[PDB]
């Protein structure tokens, strides 16, 4: 009802099948409610706060990247510095673009 | 013992329960609701004057010490009259502990800013203002941080479609990437996958 | 060239990946993750995959 | 086996080709219309009836797991043959 | 595959075809549903 | 490590560059390797652990 | 000091940034959605629900897809009430049609009808 | 055929040759599809060896390589840095987001493909194209423009 | 349900059906819930179906080669909860998560039961009632089922006018307004005349009724025929069903005069019927003996 | 009409408008406006081409996907001609060049390529057929294109005779050979003007306005057998335009009266030249002819296009001209030329 | 059948390094400035 | 039928605001012009300002106007520091935009659409 | 536990061994000249660059490539027209359009793939119940125009005809993983 069964399980038992096709057209229910995780990534703490509605498809997903903080504070880092101590502090906040913009 | 059930420990639970009657009793004139949800996390929903108090009495506090904004959210409901809820992750290091903080809002009754607590607090409500439009009081430079420039409305309401209203493309006559009314080649076919047997009756509402 | 203030205009590479994981389920969702971060795949696929 | 129009383009399978007045021949004028060769009706048309001697057969279309789900037949109909509604391979029961 | 040919069926390619593009043989997308709503065709003698 | 570590042009590029202070990071919301490098002894997959 | 007072109905259609046209010259539909009469489960038709009118829907010369116009065309909105359905319709500015839920009836159902002696309920197979 | 045409179909073959040896991309890359770029600048598949070199300003460069995905806050700064290049200027979208908006093509702040912006030579499929079909993209640039007949258009006009 | 099975034997196999090319049978897949024998017992009143066999073996249908028909027939397709009688105009076609679904109204008849069109890609794939317990209840009628594909043949797409040869020949909006137009400045009120059919709405109605007593024309008439003795149309109790369905449920004796309303009004027939079956309805018939 | 060739959709890039057009001159300067606006409100547009596929690859973001067929054509192949009229409902000859090849001269370009267009327009019986001439091209010009131009249109009217024939007067737009010739006149030392560029009247239309005018042609019903005059809402002096043009180039003016056929002779000096010429013999005196007063023929407001003036069209053209130090210089920086009725 | 499945050897896997390794290369000062002002002298005379 | 207020106790401060908003982007608007290089005069884009406040000068509620002035000095503030760019600027204008006739005739020759 | 990265333990005081050790670190870049010996010592190396095309990188069964329609033996199309492949295509880049065949078989009457879409993830290949549409190694199809990657169910069947001595190997060989 959450994992998809083996293809012999599905081509051989009639619930496999059922729940293969469930799960890939519909997908498995998530109980209603909310929850944050956060993991250690590599660049920071990337953070995920999910909030399902009881369906299918959740209601939502905010994503909380540590680069999005790390670019907020690089202000702060760069007082006092110049062009290329600019690009030095790009590049030690380990910064990729598509989680900070989202 | 069961290996597809997820292990559930009732110390912290416990520990949270008694942490959040203690800010309750600390803080009754902001504080609203106190929960614990089943998977160890405290939630406490307060009034929209009590955003300052609130998060400086959480960050300064001996007992509370959430130096650290996880995260700052804004979740659209448009079924209630604050439809807007305003959701404040913390993380104490000091304690190694999470806290949610709620509260709300709607398109025309503003909440203050702490940016005076917490500087990441600044982007993050720079992008909730940009995607939902909620104001901020006393922010020190609140604008549009994701969309482009000259967008109008804000995309992460429900009431915005997926698509959009306008969209770009390069125009020779006048040798600029202009916008006109979104048309697709394809529509988004929107898909009903919503199964008509109650999956959950730990969460049945009484009919009204 | 010493710098006075620095202000990263971003989202010029935004998509609106929340709004599209709203409107789509979670397994279809899955793979939103590693465009997310395309450096810290599997990362993010465990952090996905250990919220739901 | 494919055939042509009076317009002169091929037939695709499915029955669709292009009018003779379509304006849509243009994305083929100086390119070609590609079109399968091979017909799966055509096909599955040439494959002879398995005769089998049980009243109920069970298809999985060969090589086990690397075929369809395992589907059952009632051959009890003697005046047609019952065929597998994913392969489309037919059997027959043997009653002599 | 010379000690382990692989398995011959009748509606494989037995000739290879390499990239065609910008090439008189290149493919040319087209819609494989044919006509949905049929028009009525009027008659073609006059009522007077 | 041999090309950059010990190279005293690296040292003069990266050494008292950028610097950020463990209560300004922590207001700031900063993470991970900032955290660490600012002297925060922080990790995620060693204060709560997962898998 | 910090509390006035207004007399008019919220109207925050210059706020949403939605174009003129489709918001005067769109209709929305508030109902529970009827039960789709394939299955027998109800779960359905427990949320009020709000949709647009539909616009045209054309076909592509490409590939034969269907191509629209409109941007409010997979929009459909979920609500508790049928009143904060108003309230989200009157507030955004957009013309509604309401349909009232349609509640099944109560009906009279005994096994003992299968079999009665003189009344008409007798089924003649099982 | 007469001698002439012979002589300016050879300076065509020499021109094209010069140009398809010597293929510089501005340094140019948005997303996963330039992370697979700079993959193919990794010293397995050798741009370097087939003649291929980064420079940064348009100005130095032959080619443009939409790598990532076209929003709309990029389309005005893309369409700007592919006007301000040369006239001999070639143009490869890279991977489905390039292409045809690939994973966010029904999104509010994305272009439906990088063709709506700017012209394009060469799609390389795949999200992302591995760097072995990026080599092989760049191949049939270099074939696409060995192509042209230039200088005996210019003739037979 | 379980989430994996311990069924290690070979399943069973039905031969399927020929009941007609409405219902599509695939009886292998019946799990034998007499849904469509109760209905064809009660509301279709047809006894046609039924169990024949015992134990595993007994199986849904009917014992001869009998082609089910009666009116309601579709019905039998929604309330099969396995997909055992299936649609064969909608076999194949489409997906119910792809089907849109769009509130309507049927027109095929004047009983306007509330139904369901299931579009797909802008293009209308299926027809399903809606539950209106005063109007028609969970069901509808054959005609209304099935003729939604009449909706893709024969239709008039543009306009057309009359050519010097007497042909009818595609021209625009323009050219025929302007034609229409300039003949109706062109008549007088008595010399102009307008028909009503079946498939119209109140709109068009009350559009044409404005322009044509713009123009002081009043022979505004319908195809139908309705007595205009006496009070006629004056009077709006003179031409409703004014006891209703409801009444129909609540009435004790029901007198039918000149009407087949199996026929003419399948729903009004099924809710007679089974107020037949229930509150033992006492029917009469006046005209032709009809079943 | 036929059910694919019916309009749908709002008019964007994606709806359909039922205009199938094959563009003869779709890679000049007139061609890739129009071309924009057929794929901008939405057309199969066939683009014929002899030029190289780079050349007419900036025509390729034009249009939708699918909805522009570009062909390889030659004028001496009928099969091309055919071939890439056989499909269409509206055929647009823009076909022109401003001097002579060694392969294809005046009278060839103006009247056996668009006789042969038309013909094989007329043998696939194609709804409408466009074909753009030049003003006052009416016969016994001094210049041997107008006759040229002239045999064509009656060539044309011979062969399709419900041709609709526009002729605009001198376009200009960014990629013009008229605003941006006479700016490239400050490269020389001086403006070698014949009797100092006085009893020369000119009245510039737009290109955006053109184009607009062709396509309301293609979508007009009253617009077919006609001739349509495209001019603009001003006339003005030669002598007034190069001043207003100087003035917006900010660079000099230098006028100089130089007579006529001197002043050929220079041109067909600079007209000899393997490559394109920067100015011709016929270029030359093409410029000094005046404009005729269009009073029977129909115009831009009888297509519904309203012709945008010079002095609001002009500084989207000449802003290249000037100099960094007159670079940011508004409109209202220039005193506009003044207007004359005849 | 015994289940085959990507499994590490009963034995376990090789010792993997991970400390830095500085080489610990070079000579000392005092030799290299002797050699330095040899050079210096030698150049000189 | 009692709310809180943003910055403007009632409507007349609101139109302060708005007046100053006014004021701020008339002054802006040739200096904008003379920056990027517009096609447009400096009387054009002040029509353009001043029918922008137009579209937006139905509205009586205090709150309203009050965030229509934020959006407008935010607006304001991206001309100021050049973060528009021409073709941001030159979007209001709908130039390359075929504008839908308001007749029922047109609307009914066009398409299907109201 | 942690361990610290640029903090020292104590000090090692100051000697005139140590100091001359300084001097002639500072003044002869030995640390320059010890990267200048690993820089020459991966000059002498031997390059890590593979001959394209002549030689191609290594791959997996698993690789998802080009998409392709597979058959049966009998020749018939694997398809049935079931819309998983929607369902789960996260991009909604599959369009199916299906109807009876005339001999009344279940099969599709448009199948298109729009690879302009697609993100090659795979979904299709793991959702389709009868191993339909498959994801061949094929990864060389880059085109010239944008229609050319808008597939439709004619060249995906030729790609399955094509690829089928390719993608029945690589299922033959992975297929006990799924
Ligand atoms: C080592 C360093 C020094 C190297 C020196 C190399 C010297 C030898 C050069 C040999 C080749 C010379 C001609 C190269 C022309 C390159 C540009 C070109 O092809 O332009 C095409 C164009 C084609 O012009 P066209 O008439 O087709 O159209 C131009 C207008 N457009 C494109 C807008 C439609 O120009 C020429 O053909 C010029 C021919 C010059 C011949 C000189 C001999
Ligand atoms: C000149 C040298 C060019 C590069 C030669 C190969 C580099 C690798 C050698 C081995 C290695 O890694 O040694 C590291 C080692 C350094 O090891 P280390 O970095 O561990 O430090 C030694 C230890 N302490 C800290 C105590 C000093 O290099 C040496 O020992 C010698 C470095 C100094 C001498 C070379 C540089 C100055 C030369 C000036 C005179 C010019 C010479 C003639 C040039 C002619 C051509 C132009
Ligand atoms: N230019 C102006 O201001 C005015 C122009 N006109 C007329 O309008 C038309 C279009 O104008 P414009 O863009 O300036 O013209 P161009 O000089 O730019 O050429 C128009 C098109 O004709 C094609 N062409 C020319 N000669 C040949 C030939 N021998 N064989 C095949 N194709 C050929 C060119 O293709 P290619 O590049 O491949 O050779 C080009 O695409 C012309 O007929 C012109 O006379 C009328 C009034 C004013
Ligand atoms: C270069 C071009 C760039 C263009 C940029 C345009 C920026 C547009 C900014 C818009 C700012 C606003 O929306 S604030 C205006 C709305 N204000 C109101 O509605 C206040 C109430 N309106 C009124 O009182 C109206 O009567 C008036 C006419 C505005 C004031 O007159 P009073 O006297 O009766
Ligand atoms: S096509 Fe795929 S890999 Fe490339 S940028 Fe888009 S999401 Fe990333
Ligand atoms: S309704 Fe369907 S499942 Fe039930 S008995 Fe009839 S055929 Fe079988
Ligand atoms: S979908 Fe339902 S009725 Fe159809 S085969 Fe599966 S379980 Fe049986
Ligand atoms: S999942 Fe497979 S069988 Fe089902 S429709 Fe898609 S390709 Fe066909
Ligand atoms: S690989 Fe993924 S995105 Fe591509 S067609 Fe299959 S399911 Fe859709
Ligand atoms: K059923
Ligand atoms: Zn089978």
């Amino acid at each position: 009802k959450v994992s998809p069964p083996k293809r012999a399980e599905m081509k051989t038992s009639m619930e496999s099948l059922i729940h293969h096709f469930k799960l890939y057209t519909e997908g498995y229910q998530v109980p209603p409610g909310a929850t944050y995780t956060a993991i250690e990534a590599p660049k920071g703490e990337f953070g995920v706060y999910l909030v399902s509605d009881g369906s299918s498809r959740p209601y939502r997903c905010k994503i909380k990247a540590p680069g999005f903080a790390h670019l907020a504070g690089l202000d702060k880092m760069s007082k006092g510095h110049m062009l290329a101590d600019v690009v030095a502090i790009i590049g030690t906040q380990d910064i990729v673009f598509g989680e900070i913009d989202r | 013992k069961r290996p597809t059930v997820r292990p559930r420990s009732d110390v912290t639970h416990k520990q949270l329960s008694a942490f959040g009657e203690y800010v309750a009793e600390i803080l009754p004139k902001y504080v609203q609701q106190v929960q614990v949800s089943c998977l160890d996390e405290l939630e406490i929903c307060i009034h929209p004057d009590g955003v300052i108090p609130t998060l400086t009495f959480l960050r300064d506090h001996t007992n509370a010490q959430f130096k650290s904004l996880a995260d700052l959210t804004a979740v659209d409901v448009p079924t209630r009259q604050n439809r807007f809820e305003i959701v404040y992750n913390l993380l104490s290091l000091r304690f190694n502990s999470r806290i949610r903080v709620k509260t709300y809002a709607d398109e025309l009754t503003p909440i203050d800013s702490i940016v005076s607590v917490h500087i990441a607090a600044n982007w993050y409500e720079r992008e909730v203002w940009d995607m939902f439009g909620v104001f901020f009081f006393n922010h020190p430079d609140l604008r549009r941080i994701l969309t482009d420039y000259g967008f109008e409305g804000h995309p992460f309401r429900k009431d915005f479609p997926l698509t959009g209203y306008v969209e770009l493309r390069y125009d020779d006559e006048v040798k600029r990437v202009v916008a006109e009314p979104v048309e697709l080649a394809q529509e988004f076919r929107k898909f009903d996958l919503n199964s008509p047997w109650e999956a959950f009756p730990a969460y049945r509402q009484p009919p009204e | 060239e010493m710098v006075r203030k620095c202000d990263p205009h971003i989202g010029l590479l935004h998509r609106g990946t929340e709004k599209l994981i709203e409107y789509k389920t979670y397994l279809q969702a899955l793979p939103y993750f590693d465009r997310l971060d395309y450096v810290s795949m599997m990362c993010n696929e465990q952090a996905y995959s250990i919220a739901v | 086996g494919v055939q042509v129009s009076p317009s002169g383009e091929k037939i695709t399978h499915t029955g669709q080709v292009y009018d003779e007045k379509d304006y849509r021949r243009v994305r083929f004028v100086d390119r070609q219309k590609e079109v399968n060769e091979n017909f799966a009706i055509d096909l599955i048309a040439q494959q002879p009836v398995n005769e089998v001697e049980h009243r109920i057969i069970a298809c999985d279309g060969g090589g086990g797991a690397l075929g369809h789900p395992k589907v059952y037949i009632n051959l009890d109909k003697e005046t047609k043959t019952g065929t597998c509604g994913y392969c489309g391979l037919q059997f027959k029961q043997h009653h002599h | 595959p010379t000690t382990n040919p692989p398995t011959a069926r009748k509606f494989i390619w037995t000739n290879h075809k390499f990239n065609v593009s910008a090439t008189p043989e290149q493919y040319v997308p087209y819609s494989t549903t044919r006509k949905k709503i049929h028009e009525w065709v009027p008659p073609s003698t006059p009522y007077k | 490590e041999e090309m950059l570590t010990n190279n005293r042009i690296w040292r003069n590029r990266t050494v008292d560059i950028g610097v950020v202070t463990a209560e300004d990071a922590l207001n700031y919301g900063f993470s991970g390797v900032m955290l660490r490098g600012s002297g925060i002894q922080w990790d995620l997959r060693k204060t709560q652990p997962y898998d | 000091t910090q509390l006035i007072t207004v007399d008019e109905k919220l109207d925050i259609t210059t706020l949403t940034g939605v174009p003129e046209e489709h918001i005067k010259t769109r209709k929305v539909r508030i109902f529970v959605p009827a039960r789709n009469n394939m299955q027998s489960g109800v779960n359905n038709t427990k949320k009020w629900k709000m949709e647009f009118d539909t616009r045209e829907r054309w076909e592509n010369p490409l590939m034969g897809w269907a191509s629209t116009a409109d941007p409010l065309s997979n929009m459909v909105l979920t609500f508790s009430a049928k009143e904060d359905a108003i309230a989200f319709a009157e507030k955004n500015g957009w013309s509604y049609d309401v349909e009232e839920k349609k509640v099944p009836k109560p009906k009279s159902k005994s096994y003992g009808a299968n079999f009665s002696w003189n009344k008409r309920t007798r089924v003649s197979t099982k | 055929r007469s001698r002439a045409e012979y002589v300016v179909t050879k300076l065509d073959d020499l021109i094209n040759w010069a140009r398809r040896s010597s293929l510089w991309p501005m340094t140019f890359g948005l997303a996963c599809c330039a992370v697979e770029m700079m993959h193919m600048a990794a010293p397995r598949y050798d741009m370097d060896r087939f003649g291929v070199v980064f420079r940064a300003s348009p100005r130095q460069a032959d080619v443009m390589i939409v790598a990532g995905t076209l929003t709309n806050k990029m389309a005005p700064a893309l369409r700007k840095v592919y006007d301000q290049m040369p006239e001999p200027r070639y143009v490869v979208s890279m991977g489905s987001c390039a292409n045809g908006g690939g994973y966010y093509h029904y999104s509010y702040s994305v272009v439906r493909g990088c063709d709506r912006i700017v012209p394009v030579d060469i799609y390389v499929p795949g999200c992302p194209p591995t760097a072995e079909a990026l080599l092989y993209g760049i191949l049939q640039l270099q074939r696409k423009i060995k192509r042209e007949q230039k200088l005996k258009i210019w003739y037979r006009r | 349900g379980s989430d994996r099975s311990r069924f290690l034997e070979g399943k069973r196999a039905v031969e399927d059906k020929n009941i007609g090319p409405l219902v599509k049978t695939i009886m292998t897949r019946c799990i034998q819930c007499t849904r469509c024998i109760r209905f064809a017992s009660e509301i279709a009143g047809v006894d046609d179906l039924g169990t024949t066999g015992r134990g595993n073996d007994m199986q849904v249908g009917t014992y001869i080669e009998k082609m089910f028909m009666s009116e309601l027939s579709g019905n039998v397709i929604d309330i099969c909860p396995v997909g055992a009688l299936t649609s064969k105009p909608y076999a194949f076609t489409a997906r119910p998560w792809e089907t849109r679904k769009t509130e309507s109204i049927d027109v095929m008849d004047a009983v306007g039961s509330n139904i369901v069109v299931s579009t797909r890609t802008g293009e209308v794939m299926r027809i399903l009632p809606r539950m209106h317990e005063d109007i028609n209840e969970e069901w509808i009628s054959d005609k209304t089922r099935f003729a939604y594909d009449g909706l893709k043949r024969q239709r008039l797409t543009e306009p057309m006018v009359r050519n010097e040869k007497g042909l009818l020949t595609y021209t625009s909006w323009e050219d025929a307004l302007s034609r229409v137009a300039g003949m109706l400045q062109n008549f007088e009120g008595n010399a102009v005349a307008a028909i009503a059919g079946g498939l119209v709405d109140a709109e068009a109605l009350v559009a044409l009724k404005d322009l044509l007593n713009k123009v002081d024309s009043d022979n505004l008439c319908t195809e139908e025929i309705f007595p205009t003795e006496g009070a006629g149309t004056d009077l709006r109790s003179n031409y409703l069903l004014n006891t209703t369905i409801a009444g129909v449920e609540e009435a004790d004796v029901v007198l039918l005069v000149g009407t087949n309303p199996r026929f003419e009004a399948p729903l009004f027939n099924a809710r007679i019927r089974k107020s037949w079956l229930h509150n033992d309805l006492k029917v009469a018939l006046i005209g032709s003996p009809v079943d | 009409l036929h059910h694919a060739v019916i309009p749908h959709g709002k008019g964007g890039r994606s709806s359909v408008s039922g205009v199938v057009a094959t563009v003869f001159g779709a890679t000049g300067f007139l061609g890739r406006y129009v071309v924009n606006h057929l794929g901008r409100m939405g057309s199969q547009v066939i683009i014929p081409y002899r030029c190289d596929v780079y050349d007419i690859m900036h025509l390729r973001l034009m249009g939708d996907l699918g909805q522009l067929t570009f062909l390889e054509w030659d004028a001496r192949d009928k099969d091309s001609i055919r071939k890439a009229v056989q499909h269409s409902n509206v055929v647009i000859n823009l076909i022109g060049r401003e001097w002579e090849t060694r392969n294809f001269d005046f009278e060839d370009v103006f009247v056996n390529i668009p006789r042969a267009i038309a013909q094989a327009s007329k043998e696939a019986g194609v709804e409408r057929f466009i074909h753009v001439s030049h003003l006052n091209a009416s016969m016994k010009s001094s210049s041997k294109s107008l006759r040229s131009k002239a045999v064509g249109e009656k060539e044309v009217r011979s062969v399709f005779p419900e041709a609709i024939i526009i002729r605009p007067s001198d376009i200009f737009g960014r990629e013009d050979r008229f605003l941006n010739h006479f700016a490239n006149y400050r490269w020389f030392l001086a403006v070698p003007l014949v009797s100092l560029g006085f009893k020369t009247v000119k009245q510039p239309v737009y290109v955006a306005d053109v184009s607009k005018g062709i396509v309301n042609a293609t979508k007009d019903p009253d617009a077919v057998g006609k001739t349509f005059a495209f001019t603009g809402p001003n006339r003005y002096l030669l002598f007034h335009l190069v001043k207003y043009i100087f003035g917006m180039t900010h660079r000099t003016f230098i006028p100089y009266p130089l007579p006529l056929f001197v002043y050929s002779w220079i041109g067909k000096l600079f007209g000899l030249s393997p490559f394109e010429p920067w100015t011709t013999k016929d270029k030359v005196e093409r410029i000094h002819i005046s404009d005729v007063m269009p009073t029977d023929l129909p115009g831009l407001e009888d297509l519904g296009v309203q012709p945008t003036p010079l002095e609001l069209k002009s500084i989207e053209v000449l802003r290249r001209h000037r100099t960094y130090r007159w670079l940011s210089s508004e409109i209202e920086e220039t005193k506009p030329a003044k207007t004359v009725n005849y | 059948s015994k289940v085959k499945q990507d499994m590490p050897p009963p034995g376990g896997y090789g010792p993997i390094d991970y400390k830095r390794n500085l080489p610990r290369r070079g000579l000392s000062g005092y030799s290299m400035f002797a050699v330095g002002i040899g050079a210096l002298i030698f150049g000189y005379w | 039928t009692s709310v809180k207020p943003i910055f403007s106790r009632d409507l007349n401060e609101a139109k302060r605001r708005v007046r100053e908003l006014y004021r701020a982007w008339y002054r802006e608007v040739p200096n904008t012009v003379h920056l990027m290089q517009l096609d447009i005069t400096v009387k054009q884009g002040r029509d353009k300002v001043r029918e922008m406040f137009m579209k937006n000068a139905h509205v009586t509620d205090p709150r309203v106007v009050d965030l229509l002035v934020i959006k407008g000095k935010m607006e304001l503030q991206e001309t100021i520091k050049v973060w528009k760019q021409r073709t941001h600027v030159m979007r209001f204008f709908h130039e390359t935009e075929t504008p839908r006739p308001k007749d029922f005739l047109s609307k009914f020759y066009m398409g299907h659409d109201p | 536990t942690y361990k610290y990265v640029n903090k020292k333990e104590q000090e090692s005081e100051v000697d005139m061994k140590s100091a001359t050790d300084n001097a002639a670190r500072i003044l002869m870049w030995t640390e320059l000249i010890r990267g200048l010996g690993m820089t020459l010592s991966y000059l002498f190396r031997e390059p890590a660059t593979i001959n394209y095309p002549f030689e191609k990188g290594p791959l997996s069964p698993r690789f998802r490539g080009e998409h392709a329609l597979r058959r049966y033996p009998s020749g018939e199309e694997r398809c049935i027209a079931c819309k998983l492949c929607e369902a789960i295509c996260p991009a909604q880049a599959i369009t199916i359009e299906a109807e009876p065949r005339a001999d009344g078989s279940r099969r599709t009457t448009r199948y298109d793939i729009d690879m302009t879409k697609c993100i090659y993830c795979g979904f299709c290949q793991e959702a389709c119940p009868v191993d339909a549409i498959v994801e061949g190694p094929n990864f060389e199809f880059s085109t010239e125009t944008h229609e050319e990657l808008l597939y439709n169910k004619e060249k995906l069947l030729n790609n399955g005809d094509k690829w089928e001595a390719e993608i029945a190997a690589n299922i033959q060989a992975d297929y006990l993983y799924r």
